[PDB]
């Protein structure tokens, strides 16, 4: 149950959320064959924000290195424990 | 109003997301302007995209291995082959091609689209008026008109990878600063507007229409003021130029109280305590960005530029110095008087304006 | 992949609105398809949604403090056992 709470905590989740909302507005506009510029510009800037957050996620690897050094920590602890 | 709104939305979408520089996006852009386009394989490594219209042919060489544009060539089907599509840089032996630069130096197609829209305008509206010839020669006629009128302005073609006739002044550091850009624009207001060829005659020292039979319809010669940008905006007396010649009036839309900073400076008591400011303007100040200088209005270029230069050197500096926290300072449309100490007017030389500002700064500091 | 397809379809929308309503409707349906698969792919994977900032610093601090206390106790053991 806490998983979804953690997922909602990171910004890019909200980013995909309002990106979906903006495309929903755009499709509603084109359904009414009345394309509103503000919806499209909101869509493009939200997409850009998505893409910058896509870069920001990548520099990931730090957590992975922390994970391997954590495994090193507990394996050293177990070794010294059996010692 | 639906078509005008749709065209305005299409222009907005074209400007807001110009697309990435790819062969497919360049082809789609050319097709969106009604240009005929074909792709040829010159080699296993090189493809050419050739695009054509009535007069213009543009070859774009694409390196398939590098994912990059290698070359761009413009060819005219006019009897005039001398159209300058290179940037005018003083002291570089390599004339840098505007079209190639717009596809290699920029992150997007916006620079290329603007330059292509300009070439397409000349193509569509050239017939017996050849606008490629006339626009090239016009830069020489304006340069001569300034020499004959003793105007200290430099004329360059094609500045910063953009088509246009650029009018430059010497700035305080001897650096050239653009004052205005002259170019052709579609006349949205009157498709029947006759645009004639005007030549500057060395003999008469005037603009002359040699061939009243040589006209194009639905085009205007536009003078755009290049703001270095609210304090860097140029303001004109409302009666300085006929309202029919004003293409773009910056309407301060009715929800932000930006008077000219000049008029707010007649209303706001936050002055240098040494100066009593007196307003002697008879007219309202309006912000004008674009002028129609077509036909008989080519004489106005020198008057508009003198005002723009006087406004930058005198008015804007007087305002900057008065606005930084008793002598009477009278400010009018064409003259400024500091009590009995110093005066300058719009018809004085630039050297008189500089001396007035130096003396004014020494008193206000 | 949905990102480049979204980009491209976005651009032929903004380049050619003068296409007949058939193309506009079909292309908008295509974008709705791509974002539908986008939201699905977001949905099944918890790890990405977690990916989708001081905690990393706190983990680094705890790792370095446990490392230094391990080094100190090992130095003490080395000093004591050599007798």
């Amino acid at each position: 149950t806490n998983s979804e709470d953690k997922l909602s905590k990171v910004q890019l989740y909200e980013d995909l959320c309002r990106y979906e909302d903006t495309l929903s507005k755009l499709v509603e506009s084109v359904d009414r064959f009345k394309p509103n510029l503000d919806i499209a510009k909101d869509l493009i800037r939200t997409d850009e924000a998505l893409f910058e957050n896509v870069k920001l996620l990548a520099e990931d690897n730090i957590y992975r290195n922390l994970q391997k050094i954590d495994k090193d920590s507990e394996e050293l602890d177990s070794k010294t424990r059996k010692i | 109003s639906y078509v005008e709104t749709l065209d305005s939305m299409i222009e907005l979408f074209k400007d807001y997301k110009p697309g990435s520089i790819t062969l497919e996006n360049i082809t789609r852009l050319c097709q969106t302007l009604g240009l005929e386009s074909f792709t040829e394989e010159l080699s296993n490594e090189l493809s050419r995209l050739s695009t054509a219209s009535k007069i213009i042919v543009i070859d774009v060489d694409y390196n398939k291995k590098q994912d990059r544009i290698q070359d761009v060539k413009l060819v005219l089907a006019s009897n005039f082959d001398n159209f300058d599509y290179f940037n005018q840089r003083d002291g570089e032996h390599e004339k840098s091609n505007i079209l190639l630069n717009s596809l290699t130096k920029y992150p997007d197609l916006k620079a290329f689209h603007n330059n292509l829209k300009f070439l397409y305008l000349l193509d569509a509206y050239s017939h017996k008026l050849d606008l490629f010839k006339y626009f090239t020669e016009l830069s020489h006629y304006i340069r001569q008109c300034f020499q004959d009128n003793c105007c200290d302005f430099k004329v360059r073609t094609n500045l910063n990878d953009k088509f246009g006739i650029y009018i430059l002044t010497q700035g305080i550091n001897g650096k050239e600063v653009p004052l205005a850009k002259i170019y052709l624009e579609e006349n949205k207001s009157d498709s029947q507007y006759r645009f004639y060829e005007y030549i500057y005659s060395q003999e008469t020292k005037s603009w002359i229409n040699e061939s009243a039979e040589n006209f194009s319809n639905g085009i205007s010669l536009v003078m755009e003021i290049v703001a270095n940008a609210y304090t860097d905006l140029i303001w004109f007396p409302e009666d300085f130029i006929s309202p029919e010649l004003i293409i773009d009036k910056v309407t301060c839309s009715s929800n932000s109280s930006s008077s000219p900073p000049i008029i707010d400076l007649f209303s706001n008591n936050n002055y240098n305590s040494r100066i009593q400011l007196m307003n002697d303007f008879t007219t309202k100040l309006i912000n004008i960005k674009k002028f129609d200088i077509s036909n008989d209005n080519l004489d106005l270029i020198s008057e508009i530029l003198k005002w723009v230069q006087w406004s930058r050197i005198v008015l804007q500096n007087v305002f900057k110095l008065v606005s930084t926290p008793v002598l009477q300072l009278i400010v009018s449309e064409d003259h400024i008087i500091l009590d009995t100490i110093s005066e300058c007017n719009l018809y004085d030389d630039v050297k008189c304006w500089s001396k007035f500002i130096e003396k004014f700064q020494d008193i206000v500091s | 992949e949905f990102i480049p397809h979204i980009f491209y379809s976005l651009h032929q929308i903004r380049k050619d609105p003068n296409n007949l309503s058939n193309q506009l409707e079909t292309l908008t349906g295509s974008i709705r398809h791509r974002l539908k698969l986008c939201k699905s792919l977001i949905s099944e994977n918890e790890d990405t949604k977690d990916l989708l900032p001081s905690e990393w610093q706190d983990i680094i601090h705890q790792r370095e403090q446990e490392l230094q206390i391990k080094r100190d106790v090992l130095d003490d053991l080395y000093r004591k056992l050599q007798r």
